[PDB]
């Protein structure tokens, strides 16, 4: 029931880098959208996402607006396409955890079979290895009351066996 | 003289699904620009169910994808032949018939996502004559693209 470690396919971060390159994100946007995969085990496995579309208010961090029809629509889609990708949580472009992604995770725990994992994907990573903060919501206990919060979970990359030789087709040009 | 520039993430998902669908052949849907006489750029693909293209599917793809930023035209199609080859058989001619009606440039790709997995990527690009004739391909990435991809193959393999 607890999970313990993630591992994501490289296609989840290109896509969520063609995110948010094609809707020209820039400033302190962000891009939002939905990751899929199995998050029935300790380690969960994120092998695709999509795009959704999100508006958010500048500065008042409570106005923010997710479609739930295009969720529901669009994972109805990837169900006929592969059954076993679950919708897992969400991504967003980050770089860090905003105000509202408490709130946001609450409405994808409507969607989800288990916890469910927030991803954040630095999209103008400069170095420092993984670009990627995984997070699932928690009760922290003072030790008199729990409030809910995010625990980061430790990432890996697992690439499949022809996707891994893709990516390398590619960095070999 | 022609070239087929196909993006790191249409690359990804033609294999992904490829490798998903084994035995079976997967077609799918690419989408992208004919930017001028000589070049077809392949931005993105998406999967089409197991069955005759379903319009319905494709037309609310199309427009969910228009809804977060990829609103590119068709340009072809692509199947999986897992394990024997790029090639188009004749009911993948008549396929690409329908298609080349629809727009005269649309381009027939065909990936083997077995013989992939031995190092090289299997892939080639088709369109007909009038039986039919490959397309050079070529691979667009961008210099974050290939910053993120180096990084995590070094971090991965290290
Ligand atoms: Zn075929």
């Amino acid at each position: 029931l607890q999970h313990e470690k993630v591992t994501i396919a490289p296609l989840v971060l290109l896509s969520a880098l063609d995110h948010y390159e094609r809707t020209q994100t820039k400033e302190n946007k962000r891009c939002v959208g939905v990751i899929l995969g199995d998050a029935n085990s300790s380690t969960i496995r994120v092998t695709n996402s999509f795009a959704l579309p999100f508006e958010e208010d500048e500065k008042n961090s409570d106005v923010w607006f997710l479609d739930h029809n295009y969720i529901e629509n669009m994972n109805e889609m990837c169900k006929k396409i592969n059954a076993k990708e679950k919708l897992i949580g969400w991504y967003h472009s980050g770089p860090k955890l905003r105000a509202s992604d408490l709130k946001i995770n609450e409405l994808f725990k409507k969607y989800t079979q288990n916890n469910p994992l927030l991803l954040i994907v630095d999209v103008k990573q400069q170095g420092v290895g993984l670009p990627t903060d995984a997070y699932v919501a928690i009760e922290q206990v003072d030790g008199t009351s729990t409030e809910k919060t995010f625990l980061h979970l430790p990432c890996t990359i697992e690439a499949e066996e022809a996707e891994e030789i893709g990516v390398e087709h590619l960095l070999r040009d | 003289k022609e070239t087929v520039y196909i993006s790191s993430i249409a690359l990804l998902k033609m294999l992904k699904h490829g490798r998903a669908g084994v035995p079976m052949e997967v077609m799918g849907l690419m989408l992208g620009e004919f930017v001028d006489d000589y070049t077809v750029n392949v931005v993105d693909v998406f999967a089409m169910p197991q069955s005759a293209v379903d319009d319905v599917f494709q037309a609310k793809m199309m427009d969910m994808l228009k809804q977060t930023g990829r609103d590119q035209m068709v340009v072809g199609w692509y199947h999986s032949h897992p394990g024997f080859g790029c090639w188009l058989s004749s009911v993948d001619v008549n396929t690409q018939k329908s298609f080349e009606q629809l727009n005269s440039r649309a381009v027939a790709v065909v990936v083997d996502p077995i013989q992939s997995v031995k190092g090289k990527v299997v892939i080639d690009a088709f369109r007909l004559i009038d039986h039919y004739y490959s397309l050079n391909i070529d691979y667009h990435k961008t210099a974050k693209e290939t910053k993120m991809l180096m990084n995590l193959h070094k971090e991965q393999w290290q």
